[PDB]
């Protein structure tokens, strides 16, 4: 077909028919026999519109205007000028064609068969108010006017057409060609009752009937109309413009300052700081969880067999009895002989979760006709001041530990300039952060999360026991497979995948709660054994704790691995701005420094009040601790937070580069900020470090 | 020493260091909870901003109506959903003059695409809610269930196949006495089960005849459920909404104030184009200031009428069938009625018990039994309320319906330019809902003295500029729909980042999608290099993981592994394989384009060439490119129910449940010992214990007698 185009019609006009064709917002591959109508019909007005010409007073020796091919805006607003000087009606359908003798625009067409019908169906399409002449393939012509066109022009039109008609079947092509009638099927388009008056009643107040509406939209004039509004406007109605300063900032949330307000508890479904693995060194080979879990436990028998607990703290609600039992159920289908990790003594994994107390729903006539039963009121989150611990999470997770666990297969060779610095990148990159204890945590959190979401893969409706194991590889290249405690995970009736199925974890640690009595409000923890690393003696505590998530939790734990591209994205942006100063990649000076640049150092922290720089490496890593936090500590809370600081801190740059903010209403601003700090304990220590580095910030600009 | 990340901002500029905060572009699943709650906080307050409105009650459908539009004027900086006709006349007028024979074009253009187009198109959406069982139900599903219900109603719109006539028929159906459709309902089970007790209770649904007077089809026709869109448009709506958005992505596409549809670097260089037009034509010697304004509500204050007279300001040199087509759209938002969800939950403390309160029976108890805020929602919800568990909801816009003709509407309030002949020149973008403007002026004074004259534009035009949320500066820095500029360097604030797994479909075709998605994440997002080669190793790592093959060369071991080992030790080129075959990967940036099977073809062993490209392979059999060979299989896709109606009806007979006893016995035994492949079960059955007899008589469990006495009764079977 298009080989056909491309062969019976000049360049030029294929590639105007195809420019036109292509402003209807398609494909113009699929469908390309609107693409040969459209050529034949250029081609026809171009060949009508070549042998007749007028002169200054009308000598017939030009008299067809071209209105097809050019771009719609420039051919409509030419026809509007036509008709607007020649003092005639514009047809509301854009004419192919206009003639300057009989002053009045023309349409053209081509069909298949006789073109009486195709004229009158046009007609009554048009009415009267355009003139048309038509040909078709089987020699018929159609002119409304008989003085239109001369004998050359028609029989010249008429062999062309009858010679592609011929030439079409040649090639079985005449058989694939659709009419010219289809594109235009729908014509008629009539208004029930109904619509009507659902029409009529919507329209602005003033009018009766859409029939007053559209006449006065397409007569009254509303220019000025603008200015007459606005200057009976009341002056109430003002944005108050007001210039920001230094002094105009102030910190944001202060009653997190308030030390009547208890301190923010630890809420992440994981320890992250406070994690103990029972170290196995392992060849390499993969296992399933439950025989991973088995040898380690056998490794550290004595913790095993532990069977009385001392216990050293309690939830307020958690049941102790029931947890440990729980627990020692755990332990006890670990150390079987069973493939399976299902528990078989249901009746404390049952009664500790308080998989029992859920209400039971009863039909709703009963709960109208009652009268006790009423809405419960909603458990606003509480409100938390500072809380030390987060602080110490940052610290502790930013180090750098003697084992790393990301092992990322290999890539091509690389060969471009670009390829060549992304390589150099990563390579930063992950020598950096490639023992960071961040990136082991991550692993340990997405592999905790891989492993939930799969175990509900068939097992609803049973218990199911599943190890925090993880796979980690340290310097000397020996590889371990640590254990980080047990979690068993209840049933899910509910086929929802945003249903809450409880799960109760128990994680081993090192620290003694006693310390932070205030970092664990929701734990329940025992103490089991004693383990010896250098021939010391230190304890070993059990935080076991219910915890409630659904399926798309699931997924967004899974997901958790993207901290490590978002941190990624984050060098680089911060890589591509310091190139962007200059004009080349700033990567290795950046990082190495070259002989005309330095080593870039950054603002790390405080030390005893003090600022405190380091190197670009310690920067990525809190960069990938920022992001590792923010992931796992984030709720509605925290990202509302996120996204007015960036308005706020947005503010300030434009502060600090000298660029004269104005701000309207700044009130506003905190109150939005302040809206979402009430129990987060990511967002509260941000808004503490916001408040510092404002401080900073503020000290810092009057030298 | 305590760290402190923000110090970070110290050492760098804030718009680079914020890169990319985000990593979803999506909704969390931790955003507070749309429910019943949520859609009624929204119409109480789409209902709250335009009560100084005319309040009727409608004549077709008996609901509440409110029209703010050439109301009073607001006397307080809250916002306002009165818009005057005559000022948004009048900003139609300037841009149509400033754009001469735009509107006009565009029309022309929406209204030849319109008739071209078909059906179809109808199903390239997402949920939708479908009438004939008032849920939200796949675009394929709802059209055709509508197809169905219009052909019982002696409409055939579909027949056709164009889209004017499902649409004629769609308004011709508006208008029938009675509608007749399908509809599913469920019931109990009683079919056995081996738990305990070879008994279960479950639902199985089936389709039934329901008939519906005008008035309840017009009101489930206009009806918005709900599932950051807040509520889904049935069918009704969808082609008419479809032909006005192409009507105004036609116009916006020759807007040069319009952000949309730019997509990818594009945006950055419209941005920076947009910076330096501004700065160059600043008088000498003048200040040129930028606002990243927001707007508050956009959707909850924007009114289906004015965008009605939009349509046919537009429209008013064209056809008048195309105007009404147009036209129908508009008038079908002004009448929309929203469904409040599920409901409510009330519990009893005491008595341990809990009850759902469905939206129809909001009202059906006293209350004093709701919650504060729940309580005044209510209370201030009754006069908009229906008696079937709808609320009548004339403004408001229910976020994005008609984003293109608010982008429209934007651009028309930001090409007014000047206000009074004062010295101030204003222009800007605009994407749908967010608006970034650029002022020149002579001293700051007169630069905030347009910037409030602009507030107030938009302020009669509708569009509420966001005092809380704006800030204004000295051009050069700004932020355009979570994209920082700042004196050239550009940002994003979030990112979408490839989701972990593969696409889902098959090996070659998983690695071609993941391949073109990284690709894709490259040029439109701006995702760095070493960003970009950071994912294809993880996405790899996910591949490898999935479809367990692990380099050949690896000591893991598995089922698949086995085979790989022996063909990577077999193999020479062993830079050829694939993948999927333990091979080593060669994906880098330079070849994100290009199919595996081509990229390794050199490569790869002529007799390993032959085995896996083999013109006629068992696993082929009978978007994304690669090569059609061996790692093309095709997963079985086949579950559910067929054969309904006699499955039905045997089910319902009696003795199915005695059949299932009775082979479950025999069958569960042993493993698998089924003659299957379409053999009758009694046939299997009558073999099975043909076999079992035979087996008794041989080890001696049975005499000659029994022996005898079992091959006549089966004998009397007739498969012996």
């Amino acid at each position: 077909m298009d080989t056909f185009i491309t062969r019976n019609f000049q360049t030029t006009i294929i590639q105007k028919a195809k420019n036109t064709m292509a402003e209807f917002s398609e494909d113009p591959e699929l469908q390309p026999a609107m693409l040969f109508n459209i050529c034949v019909h250029l081609e026809v007005c171009y060949v009508i519109s070549d042998m007749n010409f007028l002169d200054e007073e009308g000598k017939a020796y030009p008299q067809y205007e071209v209105i097809e091919g050019m771009p719609r805006t420039i051919a409509w607003m030419v026809q509007r000028s036509l008709a607007q000087e020649h003092g005639i009606e514009t047809p509301k359908y854009l004419a192919d064609l206009f003639d300057y003798k009989t002053k009045r625009f023309i349409e053209v067409g081509i069909t298949k068969g006789l073109a009486d019908d195709y004229f009158w169906k046009k007609k009554e399409k048009l009415g009267n108010s355009m003139e048309l002449m038509i040909f078709s393939y089987n020699q018929d012509y159609s002119l409304s006017n008989e003085s239109s066109l001369d004998e050359e022009g028609k029989g010249r039109v008429l062999s062309r057409l009858t010679e592609l008609q011929a030439e079409l079947s040649l090639k079985n092509l005449w058989q694939v060609l659709i009419g010219e009638e289809d594109v235009e099927k729908g014509i008629d388009f009539k208004l029930g009752q109904t619509i009507s008056r659902l029409r009529d009643i919507s329209v602005p107040a003033g009018f009766s009937n859409f029939e007053g509406m559209r006449s006065y939209i397409d007569n009254i004039d509303p220019k000025g109309a603008i200015e007459r509004n606005l200057a009976r406007m009341s002056p109430l109605v003002s944005v108050t413009p007001k210039k920001l300063t230094w002094e105009d900032l102030r910190p944001i949330g202060p009653h997190i300052y308030n030390h009547e307000l208890p301190e923010v508890p630890y809420n992440a479904f994981l320890l992250m700081s406070d994690e103990l693995g029972l170290a196995n060194m392992t060849e390499g080979k993969s296992k399933k969880p439950k025989t991973l879990a088995k040898e380690c436990l056998e490794k550290y028998s004595t913790l095993r067999d532990q069977t009385d607990p001392i216990l050293i703290m309690k939830s307020e609600k958690a049941n102790e009895n029931f947890l440990w039992k729980l627990w020692r159920d755990c332990v006890n289908t670990i150390s079987n002989e069973e493939m399976s990790n299902e528990l078989q003594k249901t009746n404390y994994a049952k009664w500790a979760t308080g998989d029992g107390l859920t209400y039971q729903k009863i039909m709703k006539e009963v709960a109208i006709d009652d009268e006790t039963m009423c809405q419960e009121e909603p458990k606003i989150p509480n409100k938390c001041r500072v809380a030390a611990w987060v602080q110490t999470e940052m610290n502790l997770l930013s180090t750098l530990t003697s084992k790393r666990a990301l092992d990322l297969p290999e890539i091509g060779p690389d060969v471009a300039p670009v390829e060549h610095v992304g390589s150099e990148r990563r390579k930063y990159f992950v020598n950096e952060i490639n023992y960071c204890k961040a990136s082991t945590v991550m692993m340990k959190y997405v592999l905790f999360h891989t492993s939930l979401l799969n175990e509900s893969n068939a097992s609803m409706g049973k218990y199911k026991v599943i190890p925090i194991t993880n796979r980690v590889v340290n310097e000397k290249g020996e590889s371990f497979d640590m254990l980080y405690g047990l979690a068993v995970k209840g049933q899910s009736h509910l086929r929802g995948d945003t249903d809450v199925v409880t799960v109760v974890t128990f994680e081993f640690s090192s620290t003694d709660p006693r310390v932070d009595s205030g970092k664990w409000p929701k734990y329940t923890v025992f103490r089991i054994g004693s383990l010896f690393v250098s021939g010391r003696e230190k304890s070993v505590y059990l935080y076991c704790r219910v915890n409630g998530t659904n399926k798309i939790q699931m997924k967004w734990g899974m997901e958790a691995r993207r901290c490590l591209l978002q941190s990624m994205q984050q060098m680089e942006a911060i890589v591509e701005q310091e190139s962007s100063i200059q004009g080349y990649d700033m990567t290795k000076a950046c990082f190495k420094g070259d002989r005309v640049n330095s080593p870039k150092t950054f603002s790390i922290g405080t030390q005893e009040g003090k600022l405190v720089k380091g190197s670009f490496g310690k920067a990525l890593r809190v960069i990938f601790t920022k992001c590792l936090m923010h992931y796992v500590f984030g709720n509605a809370q925290l990202e509302g937070f996120s996204a007015e600081s960036r308005r706020l801190l947005l503010l300030i740059q434009a502060l600090k580069d000298r660029k004269g903010p104005w701000v309207f209403d700044l009130e506003g601003m905190y109150s939005g900020i302040e809206e979402c700090i009430s129990n987060n304990p990511w967002v509260i220590q941000s808004a503490y470090w916001f408040n510092e580095w404002l401080g900073f910030e503020k000290e810092g600009s009057k030298v | 020493m305590n760290i402190n990340p923000y110090f970070l901002f110290i050492d760098v500029p804030i718009q680079a260091a914020i890169s990319t905060t985000f990593p979803y572009t999506g909704v969390p699943p931790y955003s507070h909870g749309t429910g019943t709650g949520y859609t009624i906080d929204t119409v109480i307050r789409t209902h709250e901003y335009s009560n100084k409105g005319k309040q009727y009650i409608s004549d077709v459908t008996g609901c509440t109506m409110v029209d703010p539009t050439n109301g009073p004027l607001p006397e307080d900086n809250e916002p306002s959903a009165y818009a005057q006709l005559d000022c948004v006349l009048e900003a139609l007028d300037r841009m149509d003059e400033e754009h001469p024979g735009l509107f006009q074009a565009a029309s022309q253009n929406a209204m030849e695409t319109l008739m071209v187009t078909t059906v179809d198109k109808l199903t390239q959406g997402r949920q939708t809610f479908d009438w004939t069982v008032c849920r939200n139900q796949p675009a394929a599903t709802a059209l055709n269930t509508t197809i169905t219900s219009f052909r019982l109603n002696d409409l055939n719109g579909a027949d056709k196949g164009g889209l004017i006539p499902f649409c004629q028929d769609i308004i011709d159906s508006l208008d029938r006495p009675e509608m007749t459709f399908f509809s599913v309902k469920n019931i109990k089970k009683k079919l056995p089960a081996k738990n305990r007790k070879g008994f279960l209770i479950k639902r199985i649904p089936m389709k039934v005849k329901d008939k519906i007077t005008k008035v309840e089809y017009i009101k489930r026709a206009l009806s918005l459920n709900t599932m950051r869109a807040i509520a889904t448009a049935g069918i009704q709506i969808r082609g008419f909404v479809l032909v006005v958005e192409n009507l105004a992505k036609n116009i916006c596409e020759n807007l040069e104030q319009s952000g949309l549809p730019v997509g990818g670097n594009e945006k950055k260089a419209k941005l920076s184009n947009a910076v330096a037009k501004m700065l160059s034509n600043c008088p000498p010697g003048g200040i040129s200031m930028t606002v990243t304004g927001d707007n508050t509500k956009w959707n909850e204050c924007l009114n289906p009428r004015i965008f009605l007279a939009m349509t046919e300001r537009i429209t008013r040199d064209s056809p008048i069938w195309f105007r009404d087509f147009c036209s129908i759209a508009p008038v079908l938002f002004s009448n929309k009625i929203a469904r409040l969800g599920k409901g409510f939950m009330i519990t009893s403390k005491t008595k341990r018990l809990k009850a759902q309160i469905p939206c129809p029976d909001l009202f059906s108890i006293p209350l004093e039994r709701y919650n504060e805020e729940t309580r005044a929602k209510l209370k201030k919800l009754k006069p908009f309320f229906n008696e079937e568990g709808t609320a009548s909801l004339s403004p408001g816009m229910m976020m994005g319906m008609f984003n293109m003709l608010s982008t429209v509407l934007g651009v028309a309030a930001l090409g007014i330019k000047n206000i009074g002949n004062k010295e101030y020149l204003w222009d800007g973008l605009q994407s749908s809902d967010d608006f970034a403007l650029f002022v020149n002026a002579k001293d700051e004074e007169t630069c905030m003295e347009g910037i409030n004259d602009f507030y107030r534009t938009c302020k009669l035009l509708g569009i509420n500029m966001s005092k809380k949320k704006s800030y204004c500066n000295e051009t050069g820095m700004f932020e355009f729909t979570s994209m920082f500029y700042r004196d050239g360097f550009v940002s994003n604030f979030a990112m979408e980042l490839p989701s972990f797994g593969v696409a889902g479909v098959n090996e070659s075709a998983d690695m071609a999608i993941g391949m073109t998605i990284i690709k894709n994440n490259m040029i439109n997002n701006g995702m760095g290099p070493a960003t970009a080669q950071t994912a294809i190793q993880l996405f790899i790592a996910d591949y490898r993981y999935t479809y367990k093959c692990h380099r050949g060369d690896s000591k893991v071991e598995g089922k698949r592994m086995k085979i790989i080992k022996e063909l990577w030790e077999n193999t020479k080129g062993r830079d050829g394989l694939l993948v999927a075959d333990g091979g080593p990967n060669i994906y880098n940036l330079r070849n994100l384009h290009i199919p595996e099977i081509v990229l390794k073809y050199n490569l790869m062993d002529p007799e390993y060439k032959g085995r896996l490209l083999h013109p006629q392979n068992p696993f082929v059999g009978h978007d994304y490119d690669a090569v059609s060979g061996t790692h093309s299989w095709r997963t079985k896709r086949n579950r559910s129910i067929l054969n309904t109606d006699q499955r039905n009806m045997i089910l319902e007979e009696q003795c199915y449940a005695k059949c299932c006893n009775l082979f479950e016995a025999c069958f569960n035994s042993a493993s698998y010992r089924k003659p299957v492949g379409q053999h009758s079960m009694l046939e299997a059955m009558a073999h099975r214990l043909r076999m079992d007899a035979r087996l008794d008589y041989e080890s001696g469990r049975m005499s000659k007698d029994d022996f005898e006495k079992a091959m006549a009764h089966l004998g009397e079977i007739g498969y012996i």
